[PDB]
């Protein structure tokens, strides 16, 4: 198992998408038109994941771009790394899903699915031993949401025995392009929780705190969110990319992660937040990643209880001191992880720190008190849904009522799921 | 491509053309002939303007457009003025005989007679477009080619372009400028008929338009070219998303998700700053604050009704000019704080902003400012239901004695159509009532 096969769809799954492809292309020794102008032997010995290797030594990403619309395809060949990805793998729509969770799934995504799942395939065959997918996606508009998991629903009637991974971006009205977002989000999530093995729950809400309260940007853009998200991304693949005795995998990491199948919702956490010169001591990191400002979704995780934790660090440091520190947050909040599951937290050091930083620290958690966002969600959604408010957009693209229900029924009970083990 | 064909309707819908046409020449640096030096692709494109000129081989920029009237005056001054180059002779459609203040007419007897020159016409132009997205409508409610033709069309081209999407701009009408005692007739029976057609509707009140020509602009007696350019200031600013490229820019139909809550609320007020002569914008630069808070003020609204004394389901901000999203979330967090904005309880409260960078500009020899920076705030207020029920008790006092109804009925048309449109806006009414109330 080596070959993930990445997919990126609409205005979000592809700027968050690009930036990943920047950050990891940087980290391995890639250039922006595709080759290795590198120094370590250690950039390379696991470059295929997620690079093919093309004629002249050239590495090309294993990546698939799509999108209802050209806006935002034609802004990533622009953009400074566009060259490297593969131009047949650009599939995209002329009408655009007007962030409309039925266009992308029922109609005018249905329209353009067949030709994603053949460069799917193509990408697919050549590869030695796939272990799965990952898609990057918000969860908000009508492309990467409703197009998105349908592509997911797809691929594993096609792959039923791969991983498939999300990093979903969760929608906030702090940071808002419509009024229908939750409706796209439940509708989103009901397909997350059937057809995912894990889901990284990258909030908007989570990431405008992080740019204004933590990091004193007053108006942050999208640029400022994603620095924060192609970190993370950054972080939770590190495993994957590098070696050396940790033969960390998607399936391996579902396994130890997801004691029940449906509650595979992680929030993750980054330190030190940035946009330094004095490199953190191994006990910040391990003070700062846990710390609920820190965290990814807008969770504070003193309200839930940790079921299972993945803990990355990166940079060279005393692994005696990384267990030191990691045993001491346990044994001194030890009510906050569950003990019906023994030494559910999980370390791991990799020598080569990120562009920027002597070392840094990436946390996987999933936690119970995730299930706040899904009641965030869940109570923007009824404020409309009660009075079925803007549902005629729905309801023109052949959607009933019925299909709102069950959907708001499903996450309703994730989240009495979630509930149930927090206070076991 | 989503390309907009603009369709012109009855004098008011002519006149408004060209005060918009002349406005989108001079917007996008085009000359009165076609010719536009900036652009380097000759014969088409892919640019933002693109979506309401097409290019010929020879350089000519040509509106996508189409002026319909019964009558030949409006449009002979359109056939014999600046910019008669600017169009096909074939955009520009006449028949001999108007509607005479008469929806019938317009509807059915004058009007059947060119209905299908018309489509014919309007799909000459829909051919030119590799994906268009809908159409724009420019008519007066008053009229009887602007209420009755106008109803017709929309008719046909429901069933012509399915469920592509059709924008109203809808002229209602105003006792200093009136022409016609039947004009609520016409109203009810045209708003009637095209509500199932519609998509989306500005109205615009020629009596908010003639009171801020007065105040805001020291006209003493405005005239028909006052409001236009006045009006085309606004239409500006509610098509630059569709005619411009921009990191902040978001598009109308983004806007009209968040403004269109169910099929029959889709009338959302329009508000436009600032409106200021040269002499007083002198030494006199107007900031973001300003222009955002005289959106609130009520006298700055094209439709005369209290938001106040109303409900909120929507707010959008359409800046265009120098403007950044600081200035504008700073501007938003004083209002909130003091003035009278009441969302309903099923709305999220959160204002959607769209920002162009080209700053609006002013046609010569007018009587407009050219200002830095502009805003038209779009909102979906229960309050502009105010401005159906003044029309509709107007209809009410003449409709009780049968006033005019024989001129209506004469031409073809039955008492129960009266009743039926009335009866539709009762429910239009009762409706814009509804969705104020709390849930439970
Ligand atoms: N704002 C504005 N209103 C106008 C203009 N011309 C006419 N009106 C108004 O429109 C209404 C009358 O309708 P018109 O558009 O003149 O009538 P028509 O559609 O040509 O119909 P007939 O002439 O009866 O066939 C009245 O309310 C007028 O004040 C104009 O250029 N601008
Ligand atoms: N963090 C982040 N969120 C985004 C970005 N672009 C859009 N969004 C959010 O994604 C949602 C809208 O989805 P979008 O991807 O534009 O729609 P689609 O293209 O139709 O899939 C909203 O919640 C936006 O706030 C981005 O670059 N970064
Ligand atoms: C109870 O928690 C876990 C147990 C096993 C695994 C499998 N592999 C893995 C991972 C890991 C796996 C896949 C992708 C990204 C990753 O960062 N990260 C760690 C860190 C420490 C460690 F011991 C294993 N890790 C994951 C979590
Ligand atoms: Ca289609
Ligand atoms: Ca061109
Ligand atoms: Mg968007
Ligand atoms: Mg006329």
């Amino acid at each position: 198992m080596r070959e993930i096969v990445h997919i990126q769809a609409g205005q979000c799954g592809n700027q968050i998408g690009a930036k990943f492809w920047e950050v990891i292309s940087d980290e391995h020794g890639i250039d922006p038109t595709g080759s290795y102008h590198g120094d370590s032997d250690l950039q390379l010995e696991r470059i295929n994941v997620y690079y093919n290797e093309a004629t002249g030594n050239k590495y090309v990403p294993r990546a698939i771009l799509v999108d209802l619309e050209p806006g935002t395809m034609d802004s990533v060949r622009s953009g400074p790394f566009g060259q490297i990805f593969r131009p047949d793998n650009f599939v995209f729509g002329q009408s655009g899903a007007g962030n409309n969770w039925a266009k992308g799934h029922y109609t005018e995504g249905a329209e353009l699915v067949d030709s994603v799942l053949d460069v799917v395939r193509k990408e697919s065959e050549s590869c030695d031993c796939l272990q799965g997918f990952q898609l990057t996606h918000s969860l908000g508009g009508g492309t990467g949401s409703g197009m998105g998991t349908l592509l997911i629903s797809k691929i594993r009637e096609e792959y039923p025995d791969r991983i498939m991974n999300t990093f979903s971006v969760v929608p906030s009205p702090k940071v808002s392009d419509t009024v229908v977002e939750p409706y796209n989000a439940t509708l989103s999530v009901h397909q997350l929780v059937e057809n995912t093995d894990e889901t990284y729950c990258i909030d908007n809400e989570a990431l405008y705190d992080i740019c204004f309260r933590t990091l004193k940007l007053t108006t942050p853009t999208y640029g400022d969110l994603n620095h924060l998200v192609s970190a993370t991304m950054s972080g939770v693949t590190t495993c994957l990319r590098f070696p050396g005795q940790l033969n960390a995998d998607l399936r391996k990491l579902a396994v130890n992660m997801v004691p029940f199948p449906r509650l595979h919702f992680f929030m993750p956490g980054f330190a030190p937040l940035t946009s330094q010169y004095r490199a953190l001591t191994v006990p910040e990191l391990t003070q700062q990643m846990f710390d609920s400002k820190n965290m990814m979704a807008a969770c504070d995780p003193r309200h839930g209880r940790y079921l299972t934790v993945a803990a990355v660090f990166r940079g060279r440091m005393s692994m005696k001191e990384v267990d030191e520190q990691m045993l001491n947050v346990q044994n001194k909040n030890s009510s906050y992880f569950v003990e019906w599951i023994p030494n559910n937290v999980k370390t791991a050091v990799c020598d080569i720190p990120p562009r920027g930083l002597k070392m840094s620290a990436t946390f996987i958690g999933n936690s119970t008190a995730i299930q706040e966002l899904f009641k965030r969600i869940s109570e923007q959604f009824t404020a409309m849904f009660r009075r079925k408010a803007f549902l005629h957009w729905y309801t023109g693209e052949g959607m009933d009522e019925m299909e709102f229900t069950e959907a708001e029924s499903n996450m309703n009970d994730l989240v009495s799921e979630y509930q149930q083990y927090q206070d076991a | 491509m989503r390309e907009c064909i603009s369709i012109h309707v009855g004098q008011a819908g002519v006149q408004i053309g060209n005060a918009c046409w002349e406005l989108y020449c001079l917007e996008h640096g085009i000359q009165p002939d076609g010719q536009m030096p900036s652009d380097k692709t000759i014969g088409g494109g892919d640019d933002s303007f693109n979506t309401f000129f097409s290019e010929t081989g020879a350089g000519k920029h040509v509106p996508r457009a189409v002026f319909v009237d019964l009558e030949p005056t409006v449009i002979d001054e359109v056939r014999t003025g600046t910019y008669r180059q600017l169009f096909h002779p074939e955009q520009l459609i006449t028949g001999k005989e108007d509607a005479a203040n008469n929806y019938a007419r317009g509807h059915y007897t004058i009007g059947k007679e060119i209905i299908d020159l018309v489509l014919d016409r309007i799909r000459k132009l829909a051919d030119q477009c590799t994906g268009l997205q809908g159409f724009l409508v420019f008519h007066s409610f008053g009229g009887g080619t602007g209420s009755g033709f106008t109803s017709l069309l929309m008719e046909r081209l429901s069933v012509d372009y399915g469920k592509k999407s059709k924008l109203e701009f809808s002229i209602y009408p105003a006792p200093q400028v009136s022409t016609a005692v039947v004009e609520p007739y016409n109203s009810i029976l045209t708003t009637h008929t095209t509500l199932e057609h519609s998509d989306c509707a500005f109205m615009v009140d020629n009596e908010a338009i003639y009171d801020i020509c007065r105040r805001n602009l020291d006209i003493e007696r405005p005239t028909y070219t006052n409001l236009n350019r006045l009006i085309s200031q606004i239409v500006s600013s509610i098509t630059a998303s569709l005619r411009f490229d921009g990191a902040l820019n978001v598009d109308l139909t983004e806007f009209q998700t968040n403004l269109v809550p169910y099929p029959r609320i889709h009338f959302p007020l329009a508000t436009y700053a600032p409106v200021i002569s040269a002499e007083k914008a002198y030494h006199e630069q107007l900031s973001v604050a300003e222009i955002t808070n005289a959106c609130f003020e009520p006298a700055n609204q094209m439709v005369k009704c209290d938001p106040r004394h109303g409900k909120y389901m929507a707010c959008c901000l359409l800046y265009r000019g120098d403007v950044v999203p600081k200035d504008v979330n700073a501007a938003i967090a004083t209002i909130k704080t003091k003035r009278s904005i009441q969302f309903v309880d099923w709305c999220p409260t959160g204002f959607k902003v769209g920002i162009n960078y080209q700053p609006p500009t002013v046609v010569p020899g007018g009587d407009l400012a050219k200002v830095q920076r502009a805003v038209c705030m779009l909102s979906n207020t229960t309050a502009i239901a105010e401005a159906w029920a003044r029309l509709d008790h107007k209809f009410d006092l003449m409709y009780a004695k049968r006033a005019f109804v024989h001129w209506y009925v004469g031409e073809g048309m039955e008492e129960g159509e009266f009743s039926e449109a009335r009866e539709d806006m009762a429910a239009l009414e009762k409706d814009y009532e509804e969705v104020g109330v709390d849930s439970v």
